[PDB]
């Protein structure tokens, strides 16, 4: 959880925001959400 | 502005200085708004900008 709060407040400072897809130019990302709303399969891009 | 993100925003900024040299009352604004500080001196000063 630690580890996604640092990646995704990083990410919002630099102005990034949720949305649907990976978008470089709009600055959009589908993982800038809580930990808490990832399933258990995805938090394992975390926890492996 | 709260909670601005550092200089990601690329905007200037004008600051206003106000005298009044019969009563001795310096006020300031900012981008055409008030501020809440201001300054009182004594007769017979100088003052450089």
């Amino acid at each position: 959880e630690y580890t996604h709060e640092k990646w995704a407040f990083d990410k919002i400072q630099n102005n990034w925001s949720y949305g649907e897809n990976i978008d470089e130019e709009l600055k959009t990302h589908p993982m800038l959400r809580p930990y808490k709303t990832f399933s258990e399969k995805d938090k394992e891009i975390y926890r492996w | 502005s709260p909670g601005q993100q550092g200089r990601i925003s690329h905007t200037d900024l004008v600051i206003g200085c106000l005298v009044d040299l019969a009563t001795g009352l310096m006020t300031f604004t900012a981008n055409g708004k008030e501020s809440n500080t201001f300054f009182q001196v004594e007769p017979n000063t100088k003052l450089f900008p």
